[PDB]
């Protein structure tokens, strides 16, 4: 509820880049704060090569100019050692065009890593076109570029790993260890792939493509019935063993009969600890995995995606909708069957898509989530959905919804289709959130709002209106008055220490339509009273008194019906701007209107 | 009930379900029948007027007393009755109807044939070059108007489905075995009652070979189901022979290839080829669901022994549909295709349209041997041969007035053409 | 009231050889429905009919494709390709189309053979037959081609036609020869009346009759 | 499985009536229409008529309206035809078979014969068929049996036990005025005779009879 989806930040890049295909916060140590966007059919510079594909740098503090695309690689393509010219060479060993670089985009620390899932290259051999991915990890802020591609390796054929597109899922560890998943190793079996920063620069010697990087991390090849499943199909990393090495979560979709499974690996020594399965055949269950703690308990908890979940209406219609499932886990364990399942509503809106930690976004000691349906929306443009961590797991109820300003183009926007929360761009202690709308080459910004909640009071004294007993004045003659009060607490975490508020009393309000009103402020003579208040953040029930009176009329007719009265507050909409402009939000679980009753004896 | 203060003005203590009235001059007002009447209340008084049913259209169900002589025309044939039903409805009270269901003798039959044809389905193009005329023979023997159409596929034609070496993408296989190149879906043979036409064209047609296990005949299926004119279907019984020895892709796989732009549900064919296995998604299960069924098209499954496990699962998500274990070099298939259609067309499942934002639906079935149904069991009769006459009985029920219009929804038995319209009409005034 | 003409009654075709047999019909058999209804049936003998043929053209289950099916509106030819011993029989052609349904008169088809000339032998009434007042004189007529035979019965020099009574066999399915059994039944009285009794068969492998013969005096 | 099993022969006088049955296995009864045909030794096949197990629909040959009357039993899967007022017309083998609009008579019952005389149960007479003279066409004999005045239909003709029935002809019997009569010719080697024994072998069971004639010379 407290994003600032009313004038969110809208990056853009190149027309059919699909600028916003994956997203990334980055800060190189303490706050060069940067939003990263990979745009995976850009054009770039590179001796002829089609699309390659960059990552866009997004510096956050506004800008002349916008965003300005990182260089990973300024070469085209190496060329084939086995005949550099000898009678008809000419050959490149790598294929660039067309590689996807930009399709995943993460970062820790001053280290960023962009992958290219669909990079091939012949091998020095007989030639082939191995897909075998690769990614790039720049160090220290730029000061190294590093390739590592593990799954080109000396095995080069489906057989093998030469179908890998090791990087078309990746995530750093807490302690910035790399982890790669690889779809299609081994007949598309699918392999998790894990190196320590340190590991690849050892091991880094771009004369020679195949770098064998020592203490590397592999899920062996088992036995053909395992085939087709597509391990590292998505990738998380979190805490579900006992000890401190985060461990790995790997979605594998095809895996279990084409019903899916989500692994989760020991990040120690990458042997297997968790399964979860899928319900549903062909559902997509593990297409993408996200791993955080929403209950409170330290623990980490698994979140899985489904997209492609058909279910029935009421009506008994079949349709496809997508499913997210919750699985908590406990000091004894995780709970093989989920705690929660979430439910998409909109046909072919594929709500399970994608997945982010959004940390703790309401900053009320609970981790909340995005979740996306890129389809989903009035008009196929996309949506994503944010919903609150409680005591007793995630809410199956969302606390905002998004949706992309802009009308629909020709072709969709694949709004929500990438997400990356759980990180604070601005200065508020609350985190942000970006998500990528790359069908139409944008990636939006969105930022965690100041949250103020109040509770009003409202209470008549002498509830009875006694027309006879008169006891104040105003002009010659006495009139019968009553006593209102009310009161207003109000309080936020990072909000400024005192809070304007302005308050408005409406006497005889259920007569709106245009009639006779029996209440009058003694002050003014008039039904309605609107003011302002200054609140303090820990104050007291801050309260304020006034006098009404009935009207001196034995002339006005309805005597029967009663006066009706409404407070109603709203958090000042002035003079309120701080560190980066962004004014506070009322809690949307706090009462702003209060109605109560006077009656005429 | 009613029994926890309910009171209201007019079309809200009447719009209040069942029991609740109010005579127009303890424990609550306006909250039973037999305890609120009963403490005086004259019968000219209240206001409880309600639903009806309404048999606008119902040719009966065409019975064979003419005799084995006459040849009913197709446009005769009349297998559910009533057609079109009209129903009053108020909020609460249930109008339940009865549905007869008559399964007819003889029926016109497109069939089209849609086979894998990668390297792993090499010898069943050999055994198949007769299929077209000894299956037209046997199809006969079950209808008077048959047609057969054939399409084949293989793959998307991308990374890293296909391996793209310029060498591989003429021949994909190896050395001495000679392949096609690889593509999506050629359609072969759009519907046609000359079966010596399939044969002639069947053993024209060359074997490809590709990379991946997984074929993408969903690519094939979807564009066989929404390409009207240029397959061939008639308004007839629809039956799609899908058959293959692997596994299949669907929606989420595009991604290895960086499709991801999901499928259409819309005819790209030309020249008989599917243009777009570059450009549009694999569909997802639901999709096909869709598409099938909003095309009446019955699948069967013709898989070999090796992936039974996973078409059963497939069936299980198909509505109306079919699978039977094909042999090595498919030397069953015409047993199979009968053996099929024997099941599809002895089991009836009735399909409702979209109702509104207030309005329920109950099915119960009425089976030959007693055999009856109950919830989603409601809407299937099984072991129905030819004359069986089945009855199903259906109740609407709306919550409150939600449009003041009418929705005219069909139920319809998955397969058919033939529906019943159920024209509701809602009553939200007093009287 | 719809009239099948199958107009050849029997067909001798050697082992190996195709024929074609024909039906015609009152009225076209040509539906609306481009169906033409008009089916075929195999009658093998001591056995009930099988199908063959169901719409004109179309061939019944565990048929052989040696069986091929056509004709007009109104013509209708059912050939098959190497006539085997298992393809001896009646076959009959009928319309449903109309009420009533009708057959054709059927065509017999048997296998073609070299001529053969019968083994006529003759046996007198036997003295157990004499005793009961009856008198039984017997001809067998035993393997030959054609199916194709006829007898007269002489006594005492003068055809007679009486008390004759034949039967044939069908044709043999070891050989193709068919046998003829002719038997004039008198009274004892009026056999004792006579003195020969001859039956001449008229059979084509011949041109003079074969001619056996009982003469009741002599000894 | 898909079997029409008939009821066995049945003999019966002028002027009475008969009731045929049907049973169906194999396939849902009431699915097809049940086809009657008529064959007459020398009329062909005849259609007489048809019935829907379901209803009391019927078609009937207007030439045995009135003669031919059909109903069938869902319960016991059979199907019935009655023959009244028989005469000798309407002496034949009666077949029931299976029909739809779309195809007609896949499968046939094994047939019923009805036979219509006042003849009552007769044994056969068995006379020897010695020849007038020893003269042999070639190194062989021809010997018979003359089998007459019988009724009902089967009777079986062996030689010796069954040891001998190469070169045999037994032919189809003939109606002598309301009886059956019928021979046999056995071709025999001339050395074997009358050096060996032949005999014929006459068995009518529905009269329970066993004969045997020795033929002797002359
Ligand atoms: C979560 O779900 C996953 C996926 O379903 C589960 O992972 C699978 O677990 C099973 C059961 O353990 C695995 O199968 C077994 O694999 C072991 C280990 O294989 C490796 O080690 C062997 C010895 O050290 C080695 O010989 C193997 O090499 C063989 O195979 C390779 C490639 O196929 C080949 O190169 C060689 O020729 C070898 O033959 C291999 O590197 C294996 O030892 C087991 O063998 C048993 O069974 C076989 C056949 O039945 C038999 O021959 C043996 O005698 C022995 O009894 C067995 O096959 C499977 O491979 C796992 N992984 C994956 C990715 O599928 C996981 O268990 C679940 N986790 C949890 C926590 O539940
Ligand atoms: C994860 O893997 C490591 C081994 O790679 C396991 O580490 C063992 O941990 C126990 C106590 O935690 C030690 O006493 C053993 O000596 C360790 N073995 C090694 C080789 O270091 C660990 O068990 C795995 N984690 C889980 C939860 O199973
Ligand atoms: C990239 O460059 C190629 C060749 O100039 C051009 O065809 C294509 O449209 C460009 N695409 C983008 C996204 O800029
Ligand atoms: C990192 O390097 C960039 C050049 O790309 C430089 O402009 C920036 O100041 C550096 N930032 C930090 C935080 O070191
Ligand atoms: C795979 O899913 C099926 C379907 O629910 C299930 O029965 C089976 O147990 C699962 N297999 C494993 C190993 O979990
Ligand atoms: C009170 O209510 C009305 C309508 O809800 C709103 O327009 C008005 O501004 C409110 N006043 C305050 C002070 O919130
Ligand atoms: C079948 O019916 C639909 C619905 O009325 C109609 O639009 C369509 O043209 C018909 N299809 C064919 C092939 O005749
Ligand atoms: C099924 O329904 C019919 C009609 O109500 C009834 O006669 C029959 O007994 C029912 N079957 C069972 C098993 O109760
Ligand atoms: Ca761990
Ligand atoms: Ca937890
Ligand atoms: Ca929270
Ligand atoms: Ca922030
Ligand atoms: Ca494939
Ligand atoms: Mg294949």
């Amino acid at each position: 509820f407290n994003l600032d989806a009313e004038a969110p930040a809208v990056l853009s890049g190149p027309p059919g880049s699909f600028f916003g295909f994956s997203v990334e916060f980055y800060r190189p140590g303490t706050d060069g704060v940067s939003v990263l966007v990979g745009a995976p059919k850009a054009n770039t510079s590179q001796p002829g090569v089609l699309q390659g594909g960059a990552v866009y740098l997004c510096p956050w503090g506004a800008s002349p100019t916008q965003c300005t695309p990182i260089e990973f690689d300024s070469k085209g393509s190496r060329l084939l050692e086995s005949s550099l010219s000898s009678s008809e060479g000419e050959e490149p060993v790598e294929y660039k065009s067309l590689q996807w670089f930009g399709a995943t985009v993460r970062a820790h620390g001053s280290s960023i890593l962009a992958c290219a899932p669909l990079y091939s290259w012949r091998t020095e051999k007989e030639p082939l076109s191995d897909p075998v991915g690769t990614c790039y990890l720049s160090t220290d802020n730029f000061t190294r570029i590093l390739e590592y591609a593990p799954c080109r390796s000396d095995f080069s054929w489906a057989a093998g790993q030469g179908y890998c597109q090791g990087g078309f899922s990746a995530e750093f560890t807490k302690t910035g260890r790399v982890v790669l998943g690889g779809p299609g190793s081994y007949f598309w079996q699918g392999q998790i792939l894990s190196a320590t920063q340190e590991q690849i620069a050892e091991s880094y010697y771009p004369e020679y493509l195949i770098n064998l990087v020592q203490g590397q991390l592999q899920t062996r090849q088992a036995s053909s019935i395992y085939d087709d499943s597509y391990l590292g199909y998505s990738v998380a990393v979190g805490e579900f063993s006992g000890d401190d090495t985060e461990d790995f979560v790997a979605g594998v979709p095809k895996g279990n009969l084409t019903y899916g499974y989500v692994t989760i690996l020991n990040g120690s020594d990458i042997r297997s600890l968790y399964n979860f399965s899928g319900e549903q055949m062909a559902s997509y269950f593990g297409y993408a995995v996200a791993a955080t703690d929403v209950n409170g308990d330290g623990l980490d908890d698994l979140l899985v995606g489904a997209p492609l979940l058909m279910d029935r209406t009421p009506d008994g219609r079949p349709q496809e909708v997508g499913r997210v499932y919750v699985y908590l886990q406990h000091p004894a364990g995780i709970e093989p069957t989920p705690t929660l399942t979430l439910t998409g509503h909109d046909e072919f809106g594929r709500f399970g898509s994608s997945l982010t930690p959004l940390g703790d976004l309401d900053q009320d000691g609970y981790n909340d989530v995005a979740i996306g349906a890129p389809f989903g929306g009035e008009t196929q443009q996309g949506v994503v959905f944010v919903f609150p961590g409680g005591p007793g797991g995630l809410g199956s109820k969302p606390s905002q919804v998004l949706q992309p300003l802009w009308a629909a183009s020709h072709t969709p926007d694949f709004f929500g289709s990438a997400l990356r929360g759980g990180r604070d761009l601005d200065g508020n202690g609350y985190p942000d959130l970006i998500v990528g709308s790359f069908g139409v080459d944008k990636a939006v910004v969105y930022r965690g709002r100041p949250i103020v909640s109040a509770s009003a009071s409202l209470t008549i004294f002498p509830a009875m209106f006694n027309p006879e007993e008169r006891s104040c004045s105003l002009e010659g003659n006495p009139v019968a008055c009553i006593n209102l009060s009310f009161c207003l607490n109000a309080s936020g975490k990072h909000v400024a220490d005192s809070i304007g508020f302005t308050v408005e009393l409406q006497l005889d309000w259920q007569k709106q339509k245009g009639g006779v009103r029996r209440a009058l402020f003694l002050a003014s003579r008039q039904a309605t009273l609107t003011q302002t208040l200054l609140i303090q953040n820990g104050a007291r029930e801050d309260c304020r008194e006034m006098k009404i009176y009935l009207r001196n009329e034995s002339e006005f007719r309805d005597k029967l019906s009663p006066i009706h009265i409404a407070l109603n507050f709203s958090l000042d909409p002035q003079a309120p701007v701080d560190s980066h402009g962004l004014r506070p939000a009322l809690h949307y679980q706090s009462k702003s209107r209060i109605e109560d009753k006077a009656q005429i004896l | 009930r009613c029994l926890k203060a309910n009171a209201k003005s007019c079309g809200e203590c009447i719009q209040a379900g069942p029991n609740c009235g109010w005579c127009t001059n303890t424990s609550a007002r306006c909250d039973d029948l037999e305890a609120l009447k009963k403490k005086g209340c004259p019968p000219d008084d209240i206001e409880n007027p309600r639903g009806s049913k309404d048999i606008k259209k119902n040719k009966n169900v065409t019975n064979r007393s003419k005799g084995t002589a006459e040849k009913l025309k197709p446009e005769d044939i009349h297998q559910i009755q009533p057609q079109q039903l009209v129903l009053r409805l108020r909020s609460g009270e249930p109008q339940t109807f009865t549905l007869k269901f008559k399964r007819a003798e003889d029926y016109p039959i497109d069939l089209y044939y849609l086979m894998d044809l990668s390297y792993s389905m090499k010898d069943d193009l050999e055994n198949v070059k007769s299929l077209g005329t000894d299956l037209m023979n046997e199809m006969r023997r079950i209808t008077s108007d048959f047609r057969i159409g054939f399409g084949s596929f293989v793959e998307k034609t991308v990374m890293p489905y296909i391996s793209t070496t310029p060498a591989k993408l003429r021949n994909p296989c190896t050395s001495e075995q000679n392949c096609t190149t690889p593509f999506s879906y050629k359609n072969v043979l759009s519907l046609t009652n000359k079966g010596e036409v399939f044969n002639e064209l069947v053993g024209k047609q060359r074997i490809s070979g590709n990379l991946d296990s997984p074929e993408g005949g969903f690519d094939a299926i979807m564009q066989v189901a929404v390409c009207g004119s240029l397959i061939g279907w008639r308004n007839v019984t629809r039956l799609l022979v899908f058959s293959t020895d692997a596994g299949f892709h669907f929606a989420g796989d595009g991604k290895l290839g960086g499709i991801v732009l999901p499928n259409d549900g819309q005819c790209h064919l030309e020249n008989n080829m599917y243009t777009m296995s570059h450009y549009y998604d694999y569909p997802s299960i639901a999709h096909l669901v869709q598409k099938l069924s909003e095309n009446n098209i019955q699948t069967i499954f013709a898989v070999t022994e090796e992936f039974q496990p996973v078409y059963k699962e497939l069936k299980n998500l198909i509505p109306k549909s079919a699978v039977g274990t094909l042999s090595a070099n498919s030397s069953n298939v015409i047993q199979l295709i009968i053996d099929a259609y024997n099941s599809l067309s002895s089991e009836v499942i009735l399909e409702n349209g979209k109702l509104s934002e207030g309005v329920t639906i109950s099915y119960k079935s009425y089976c030959k041997n007693g055999v009856n149904g109950t919830g989603e069991n409601g809407r299937k009769c099984s072991n129905i041969s030819i004359g069986d006459e089945v009855q199903f009985e259906i109740s609407i029920t709306s919550n409150k007035c939600p449009k003041k219009d009418s929705d005219s929804f069909k139920i319809r038995p998955l397969g058919f053409t033939e529906e019943v319209e159920v024209i509701l009409q809602y009553i939200c005034e007093c009287e | 009231d719809i009239v099948m003409t199958q107009a050849t009654p029997s067909i001798p075709v050697t082992p190996g050889e195709s024929v074609s047999i024909s039906c015609r019909s009152n009225k076209s058999l040509l539906h609306s429905n481009g169906n033409t209804y008009l089916y075929w049936f195999l009658q093998r003998p001591g056995q009930s009919p099988r199908l063959l043929i169901f719409r004109m053209s179309n061939l019944a289950s565990g048929v052989p494709d040696r069986f091929s099916g056509s004709g007009s509106g109104t013509a209708f030819t059912l050939r098959i390709s190497r006539v085997e011993a298992a393809d001896v029989g009646i076959y009959f052609c009928l319309q449903h189309l109309e009420y009533p349904f009708t057959f054709g008169a059927g065509t017999k088809l048997e296998l073609k053979r070299a001529d053969a000339a019968p083994t006529v032998s003759i046996f007198p009434p036997s003295s157990e037959q004499l005793t009961s007042g009856g008198a039984s004189v017997v001809c067998f007529l035993n393997n030959f081609y054609p199916k194709d035979i006829n007898v007269k019965w002489k006594i005492d020099g003068s055809e007679r036609q009486n008390g004759v009574l034949n039967s044939w066999t069908d044709q043999d399915s070891k050989d193709s020869t068919y046998s003829m059994s002719s038997t004039l039944t008198l009274t004892k009285d009026e056999y004792e009346r006579h003195n020969s009794y001859t039956c001449e068969a008229t059979h084509k492998t011949s041109t003079s009759p074969i001619v056996k013969s009982f003469n009741r005096n002599e000894c | 499985q898909v079997h029409l099993q008939q009821s066995g022969a049945e003999l019966m006088k002028p002027g009475a009536s008969v009731k045929i049955s049907c049973k169906a296995t194999g396939y849902t009864f009431t699915s097809y229409w049940i086809e009657w045909v008529k064959q007459r030794p020398g009329h062909g096949l005849e259609w007489l008529g048809e019935i829907l197990p379901g209803s009391g629909y019927i078609h009937y040959n207007e030439k045995f309206k009135g003669k031919a009357t059909f109903t069938t039993d869902t319960s016991s899967n059979t199907a019935y035809m009655q023959l009244s007022s028989l005469t000798s017309e309407d002496s034949a083998v009666y077949y029931c078979s299976r029909a739809l609009a779309l195809y007609a008579m896949d499968y046939w019952g094994q047939g019923t014969s009805v036979t219509v005389s006042s003849a009552k149960t007769t044994p056969p007479s068995v006379y020897p068929l010695a020849p007038g003279s020893a003269a042999q066409t070639n190194s062989m004999v021809t010997l018979g049996c003359l089998v007459k005045g019988y009724f009902p239909e089967p009777v079986t003709v062996t030689w010796n036990s069954g040891s001998l029935s190469s070169g045999v002809h037994t032919f189809p019997a003939v109606l002598q005025s309301d009886l059956y009569t019928l021979s046999s010719s056995v071709t025999v080697p001339s050395s074997t005779w009358p050096s060996e024994t032949v005999t014929c072998n006459v068995a009518h069971p529905a009269s329970s009879t066993k004969v045997d004639k020795k033929i002797v010379p002359r």
